[PDB]
């Protein structure tokens, strides 16, 4: 996240962070105590992942941290039917053991997807991760978050030669300088609602990030909520 | 539901007679005031309880 600030403990206690390969690599944000929603981007391949829930440091303990094994990945039918667009850049990642959850471990809301939509288009939303805190630079230690306003879909359009989808939007400032990054793929964009968190978002792809004349593109969750609906029941 | 979602604060649906029925999300139970959403579990998505 560039331009933003410092979460405090429990602020976004939805998020959470991947490990593997690579530390920190991309985020995601709970569903249920069995299932992470993230970007299919950051889990092509099945190389062994894991998600830790409850984590605000990534270099200190907070002994609020809960460590899952990811046994399942189903990035959504349609992620990459044609090659190298982000179209449908969303998948889900069951964990091996239940999280337990508390004030540091919650899900976030997922509303149907007419509210969703409606929710979208209050125009305001939050963005977190561990990503990069400046374009190609350093990721940050301590969790970050922006609020970031929607921006018009012909706005949007002409604002990059790459196609933006209708599973797709547009948030940021005209100005730039404030923006997610690199590492914050698949964290929540979500929309507070009379003190009620719904996921409105994923972090999907830019380019570089910042820039004045750009946007952050992300997942539109309205078209999917059906979809993780039916493939995260517990029973 | 048209103005301030009916009244409703998380889900409005048009009944008839021009009147609304509130439900809410997982979690959560439709107050008594037929409104609200109030909390049916310890730890209800969406929400922070850190503070
Ligand atoms: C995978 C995920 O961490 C990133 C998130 C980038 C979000 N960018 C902005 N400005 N909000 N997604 C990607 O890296 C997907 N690929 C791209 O975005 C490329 N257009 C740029 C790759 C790069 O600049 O390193
Ligand atoms: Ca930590």
């Amino acid at each position: 996240i560039v331009g933003g600030e410092d979460a405090k403990p429990g602020q976004f206690p939805w998020q959470v962070v991947l490990n593997g390969k690579v530390d920190a690599f991309c985020g995601g944000s709970i569903v249920n105590e069995k299932w992470i929603v993230t970007a299919a981007h950051c889990v092509e391949t099945g190389v062994k992942i894991t998600v830790v829930a409850g984590e605000h440091n990534i270099e200190e303990t907070e002994h609020t941290e809960q460590k899952r094994n990811v046994i399942r990945i189903i990035p959504h039918h349609n992620y990459n039917a044609a090659i190298n667009t982000y179209n449908h850049d969303i998948a889900l990642l069951e964990l091996d053991e239940p999280l337990v959850l508390n004030s540091y471990v919650t899900p976030i809301c997922i509303a149907d997807k007419e509210y969703t939509n409606i929710f979208l288009k209050f125009g305001s939303g939050y963005v977190s991760g561990w990503g990069r805190v400046f374009h190609k630079g350093r990721s940050a230690l301590v969790l970050q978050y922006l609020r970031v306003p929607l921006v018009d879909r012909a706005t949007c359009l002409r604002s990059t030669k790459f196609t933006i989808t209708n599973n797709m939007f547009c948030a940021g400032f005209h100005e730039g300088g404030r923006d997610s990054c690199q590492g914050d793929s698949g964290g929540p964009h979500v929309t507070e609602v009379e003190g009620t968190s719904f996921l409105t978002g994923i972090v999907s792809w830019g380019e570089e990030c910042a820039m004045k004349g750009k946007y952050g593109i992300y997942t539109k969750v309205s078209r999917y909520v059906n979809w993780i609906k039916e493939k995260t029941k517990l029973t | 539901c048209n103005i301030k979602n009916g009244r409703c604060e998380q889900f409005c649906k048009n009944s008839a007679d021009n009147k609304v029925v509130c439900s809410c999300t997982e979690g959560y139970r439709l107050a008594e005031n037929q409104k609200s959403c109030e909390p049916a579990v310890p730890f209800p998505c969406g929400r922070v309880s850190v503070s």
